């Protein structure tokens, strides 16, 4: 169908509600294949969580993973 | 030691396999190779143009026209070709400056992350940096950053200081933790609880001007050998 | 203050040079693949702007959330924490204090990250650092009370950690007074964002003289 | 290219002073650095050292 963005108008792509990390940028936070169709969605900013903060709670690791990453 | 060595070898095997399977994992070098080749290709392709002349190749225009009349067309073809070449040279100068910045960053990273152990966070790998390995590339370098990523955290009840005998006790290194019934000193980055002694804590002042005091008995190692 | 990006201006070649003219374009094609090169250069710097903003702000793995209770040992962070009314107040002073076209070929493209999305990155970045410290930048986020985090930050500069704990309210008052003076100086004193205004003024100057070369 | 150099400096400063505590003197503020808070700006970033 036809979707209007702040970047412009994006035809041929259906607009969905849920958000993922995004592959092809368009602009104004809208990125775009999934399930035999071009979708368009606002960017997921990342996974969301809240840490269990209080004034006397500390969290200390017990184990550790050594990891090797390129650059 | 054995678990650390096994994690190291498994991480090296995983990074070999991940670089092996995934295509275009070397996009940072392939991009600079592709843009240099594209600039060179369009520099070659700017010889097909006429720039307003009647022919593109210089020998066929030189072989059919008198030099009083060939002079103007050779001059306009010279201006077009020279200004195209100057555009190419300016593009390559800016690209070489960008690659100089990248190579200075790589030299700094080799000096401070292979020859040493960097305390600049997120400069060599996500995590606390241990060591790294340089590896050659076609027109670059790849570093194998070995980092320490903690895992499996546990909640604990903490207090800033322990008031024993009217004095406030602070830890030398690490924090005061409590699993609910007892109170321990652990190092901050790994849960290794010891019993609070006077050899791993230090005193300063009374225990009433500091917010967050809990009471506990600080053990003295000097005591039980007297009896 | 540091600048991280420009405005993404993409031009057209035939629209700028000729513009609804077949004869001018037919003479322009004799000059070769010139404006393909010009469009490619401007497209390259326009995607470099998004690369810049992503490498500056998008450093968090996950978006962190402020706790509803704000009892950080006496420290008052409500002057930099984001507000549910609109952003943080200091970001509102910055957005007001900076004094930022599309005519023929000259277009602006929007950035990839919206200003609210960059605000959500900065909210996550400064809500992780008041509830975890740096441990959300190495592994998973591990909670710690904020006087304890400030105690080890004192311990990292050579001062023993008691010195915070007997002087906690004095440090809290000094912190709050300093943040209030930042808000007052940004509200009253102008021309402090000159570094962040020179980039916009230089881009406007270059686009304006590119327009005036048409006459 | 100048903006890219300043953005690389801003990314280095954000990763080294917000995500941690910096020890290199006069990198994040005059004095001994404790912590920093980033604030968004219309075309940039500002840090509070
Ligand atoms: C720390 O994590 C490591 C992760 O490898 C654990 O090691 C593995 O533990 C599982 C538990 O079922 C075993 O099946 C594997 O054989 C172990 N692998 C190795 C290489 O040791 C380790 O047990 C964890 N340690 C603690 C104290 O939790
Ligand atoms: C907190 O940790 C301590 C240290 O292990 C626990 O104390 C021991 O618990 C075992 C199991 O009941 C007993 O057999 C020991 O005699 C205890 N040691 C002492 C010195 O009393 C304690 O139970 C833990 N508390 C909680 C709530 O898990
Ligand atoms: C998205 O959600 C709104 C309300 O939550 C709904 O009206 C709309 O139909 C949804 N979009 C699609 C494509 O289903
Ligand atoms: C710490 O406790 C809180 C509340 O009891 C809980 O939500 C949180 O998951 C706990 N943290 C961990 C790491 O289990
Ligand atoms: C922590 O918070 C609780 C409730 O918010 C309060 O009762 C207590 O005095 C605080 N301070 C501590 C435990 O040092
Ligand atoms: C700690 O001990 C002192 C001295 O007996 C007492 O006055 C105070 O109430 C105690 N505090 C707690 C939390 O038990
Ligand atoms: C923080 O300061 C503001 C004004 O500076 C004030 O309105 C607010 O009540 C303070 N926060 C707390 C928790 O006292």
């Amino acid at each position: 169908n036809v979707f209007q963005t702040r970047a412009g108008c994006l035809i041929g792509a259906e607009h969905v509600n849920n958000s993922y990390e995004c592959d092809i940028p368009i602009g104004a936070g809208i990125c775009a294949v999934a399930s035999q169709s071009i979708i368009a969605y606002t960017m997921s900013l990342g996974a969301e969580n809240s840490v269990a903060y209080s004034n006397n709670s500390i969290a200390i690791p017990t184990n550790f993973t050594i990891s090797v990453t390129t650059e | 030691q054995k678990l650390i060595a096994n994690q190291f070898n498994s991480a090296i095997g995983k990074i070999q396999d991940s670089l092996s399977s995934t295509p275009s994992a070397l996009g940072k070098l392939q991009d600079v190779v592709n843009q240099n080749a594209q600039a060179l290709n369009t520099l070659v392709k700017q010889l097909s143009s006429n720039f307003g002349a009647i022919s593109s190749v210089l020998n066929d225009i030189l072989s059919r026209l008198d030099p009083p009349e060939a002079e103007v067309q050779i001059d306009r073809l010279i201006t077009g070709r020279l200004q195209s070449l100057q555009t190419y040279v300016t593009q390559q100068l800016i690209r070489a400056a960008e690659i100089r910045a990248s190579a200075n960053l790589a030299a700094t990273k080799m000096s401070e992350c292979v020859l040493g152990q960097s305390k600049r966070v997120d400069f060599c790998g996500k995590g606390y940096h241990l060591m790294s390995f340089p590896q050659s590339a076609p027109h670059g370098v790849v570093f194998l950053h070995v980092t320490y990523v903690p895992a499996q955290e546990k909640n604990f009840t903490t207090a800033p200081a322990i008031c024993h005998d009217g004095k406030a006790h602070f830890p030398r290194e690490g924090v005061f933790v409590s699993n609910g019934t007892h109170w321990f000193v652990t190092q901050r980055n790994f849960y290794e609880p010891q019993i609070i002694t006077t050899d791993n804590t230090f005193v300063s002042g009374n225990c009433d001007v500091v917010i967050g005091i809990v009471n506990n008995t600080v053990y003295d190692p000097l005591q039980p050998e007297l009896d | 203050i540091l600048p991280v990006s420009m405005t993404k201006t993409s031009v057209d070649c035939t629209m700028y040079i000729c513009g609804d003219s077949t004869e001018c374009s037919n003479l322009l094609l004799q000059y070769g693949s010139f404006c393909t090169q010009l469009n490619r250069a401007l497209t390259g710097i326009a995607v470099e702007q998004d690369k810049n903003t992503q490498e500056v702000f998008a450093q968090v793995k996950q978006i962190y959330k402020t706790p509803p209770i704000k009892d950080f040992g006496g420290f008052n962070f409500s002057q930099i924490l984001p507000d549910p009314s609109k952003r943080s107040p200091i970001e509102d002073l910055l957005f007001n204090k900076v004094t930022l076209q599309k005519f023929n070929g000259l277009t602006v493209l929007p950035p990839l990250l919206t200003d609210e999305m960059i605000a959500q990155y900065t909210s996550a970045l400064l809500a992780g650092t008041i509830t975890s410290g740096w441990t959300f930048g190495a592994g998973p986020a591990l909670q710690i009370p904020f006087p304890m985090q400030m105690a080890y930050r004192f311990n990292g500069i050579g001062v023993t950690q008691n010195v915070l704990y007997e002087n906690q309210k004095l440090i809290a008052n000094q912190f709050n007074s300093a943040i209030g003076k930042i808000q007052d100086s940004l509200s009253s004193t102008p021309s402090a964002l000159g570094k962040l205004q020179d980039v916009v003024n230089q881009n406007a100057q270059a686009l304006n003289t590119l327009v005036k070369q048409l006459s």
